[PDB]
């Protein structure tokens, strides 16, 4: 059984909320079998 | 619409989902194909994508737009047990070799996967839920985005219409019915043509709320002025063109499967297609393969895995490890039920659930595919036309058997073969699959070349032998279809029989189930239909062996005579239970 009924909300954007900081330029090999990885 | 949260000792969400532009969207590791509960039917998987880790219920994709290079993207956050918490962040960009893409490093727990993403201001720009790891920084996770109703002339008289239809383009859920819909409010006599009765049964229900009459075989002709579309399969069509002078002159045909190298259906698509020219009627021939097609290896809307090997005839041994390997739900496609029945054995020996389909099965053992699960489906050709299965593999070894009128000497019918298959065949036999999508693509497992000349098949002569067969408004000759008109040089009308030949060329097929050749040199004699004698006074070259023995049938009148018809026809005892119906009918019991 797979449910989705629970909605929280919409597509709302809202600029009263909390940033958080980053932006590093990360070394990534895609892999067809999945998701991400690092290199070497 | 709006932003759902998918849930499962308990009730707990896995995932979360975007419920907007009237499909659902969501990613592979969050549902892994599934079906989702709501009062609008249930959502099932359309589109996938591993690769990029996407899953598209209902349709779509979708959505779907791209973030700035220097955009702060924001987040939602509906986590199981607390509320949607935006956060806007500084996107980062995750290097690979196909390219770059860019990734919010945001810490979320696991289960909350596949929260939208936001742009600048108003629609959302993507959806988050996948990253890596990584053993110096805390925490990344990629923006992962992906790229990316019928006409009116479709009804326009004189107008044949062929609609290269991939399954699931949603042409019996979404297409045929919007057809319909608009053929009904344009008042038009419209006429549904199914390949087989589960196809039409299936029309049935993706047809509901529309006035849609199913027609039985058993009634020549049937009529009400309450504005219905008539629902018939293709032999049926044909034959009631063959016994009642009462055809309605539909305005609009629509055929389904319009590949059937059935007699009737190429007699059915050579009428069609004169209706067309006589200005009285707008043809829709919807076909995966049309007749003007050449290509083993189209494109389907899930990927598929073409593969080459050898594929084993007979019972195996050794060798052939890949074949029970497989776990998942796999198609044989062989060239006969002896063949058949010798694969099938081989497969349950290795402990495998095996089901198997033909012609005089199909109605009996198809349903048998869908309820329960199984591992194998052993099939002949029957399956190139609208069956549907919930498999991954299809094994193909691309033979077949061909029906052939020899013409050297006395003119006799044989099954030669196996041959190889017609290319369209191939690629109905590799169109089962490629259908749903799953996280390993389905695989097309094949041997051989296909072969395009087939112009000495038997149907093409029968068809031929059915379409001039039919009354018609003269001067109006029923020619064959077009770009099957060149695969015979038999002269129109050569076959036209005069009243009670005719009729009882008609009984023979419909009460008889005799084919096509066999009737009509039976009938083309003046032999009447009761008469049974022709069935044992053939030469001694057409003594029918029943498992390598002379078959000897009892009378209707109580005298044993060796099974030896006057005309040979090599489909009255390819398998048992033909032969079984023939000496049912040599014994003058139907």
């Amino acid at each position: 059984a797979d449910l989705s009924l629970e909605k929280a909300a919409n597509v709302q954007w809202d600029e009263m909320a909390d940033i958080t900081g980053s932006s590093p330029i990360i070394e990534v090999k895609q892999d067809e079998d999945g998701s991400f990885s690092i290199r070497d | 619409e709006g932003v759902y949260r998918i849930m499962q000792s308990g009730k707990t969400q896995v995932g979360v989902g975007i419920h907007m532009e009237g499909v659902f969207h969501t990613m592979w590791h969050v549902t892994r194909g599934s079906v989702i509960c709501h009062e609008t039917g249930r959502l099932e998987p359309s589109w996938a994508d591993v690769r990029n880790d996407m899953i598209s219920y209902g349709g779509g994709w979708r959505l779907g737009d791209k973030w700035d290079k220097e955009e702060d993207v924001q987040v939602l956050a509906i986590e199981p047990g607390k509320n949607p918490k935006h956060v806007q962040t500084k996107p980062g960009l995750f290097k690979t070799l196909t390219g770059e893409i860019g990734a919010v490093t945001l810490d979320f727990k696991p289960g909350t996967s596949g929260s939208p993403i936001i742009n600048k201001k108003g629609k959302v720009i993507g959806l988050y839920g996948n990253g890596v790891v990584t053993k110096s920084g805390d925490y990344v996770s990629a923006i992962t985005q992906a790229e990316r109703e019928v006409d009116e002339d479709i009804f326009r008289k004189k107008r044949l219409t062929i609609m290269d239809l991939h399954p699931g383009a949603g042409k019996t859920k979404r297409i045929l019915p919007s057809i319909v819909r608009e053929a009904l409010k344009r008042r038009l006599r419209t006429l549904i043509l199914a390949p087989t009765r589960v196809v039409a049964a299936e029309m049935e229900e993706a047809l509901r709320g529309l006035p849609i009459r199913y027609q039985t075989p058993a009634v020549k002709s049937e009529h009400t002025g309450r504005e219905i579309v008539d629902l018939m399969c293709h032999a049926t069509f044909t034959t009631r063109l063959l016994s009642s002078t009462r055809v309605p002159n539909y305005n609009l045909i629509v055929m389904d499967e319009a590949h059937f190298t059935d007699p009737c259906s190429v007699a059915a698509r050579g009428y069609i297609s004169t209706r067309v020219e006589m200005g009285e009627a707008a043809a829709i021939f919807m076909t995966a393969t049309p007749p003007g097609s050449i290509d083993p290896f189209p494109q389907s809307n899930s990927p598929i895995e073409d593969i080459e090997r050898e594929i084993p005839e007979r019972s195996w041994n050794t060798g052939f490890d890949w074949i029970t390997d497989y776990q998942g739900k796999t198609v044989w496609f062989v060239p006969s039920i002896k063949a058949g029945n010798d694969i099938a054995n081989c497969l349950r020996k290795s402990g495998k659930k095996v089901i198997q389909l033909s012609r005089k099965t199909f109605d009996t053992e198809y349903p048998k595919t869908k309820l329960t699960d199984w591992d194998f489906v052993v099939t002949t050709d029957i399956s190139e036309m609208g069956a549907n299965f919930r498999a991954g593999r299809v094994i193909d070894p691309r033979r077949c058997l061909k029906p052939v009128i020899l013409t050297d000497g006395p003119e006799r019918v044989i099954l030669a073969g196996p041959i190889p298959v017609t290319p369209a065949s191939a690629a109905q036999r590799r169109g089962r699959i490629g259908r749903n999508p799953a996280q390993e693509d389905d695989q097309y497992v094949f041997s051989g070349d296909p072969l395009k000349n087939d112009e000495d098949h038997a149907h093409w002569t029968e068809a031929k032998m059915l379409l001039d067969n039919i009354y018609t408004p003269e001067g109006i000759i029923p020619t064959l279809f077009g770009p099957e008109r060149e695969k015979t040089q038999a002269i129109d009308g050569e076959f036209r029989l005069r009243g009670e030949q005719r009729k009882t060329f008609v009984e023979l097929m419909r009460r008889g189930d005799l084919p096509v050749w066999l009737s009509y040199k039976v009938a083309s004699a003046g032999i009447s239909y009761k008469d049974r004698e022709w069935c044992f006074t053939g030469e001694r070259n057409n003594q029918i062996l029943e498992e390598n023995m002379e078959v000897e049938i009892w009378t209707r009148e109580g005298e044993k005579k060796k099974l030896r018809p006057k005309w040979l026809d090599a489909r009255v005892y390819a398998d048992p239970m033909a032969l079984k119906d023939f000496k049912e009918f040599a014994s003058g019991r139907k």
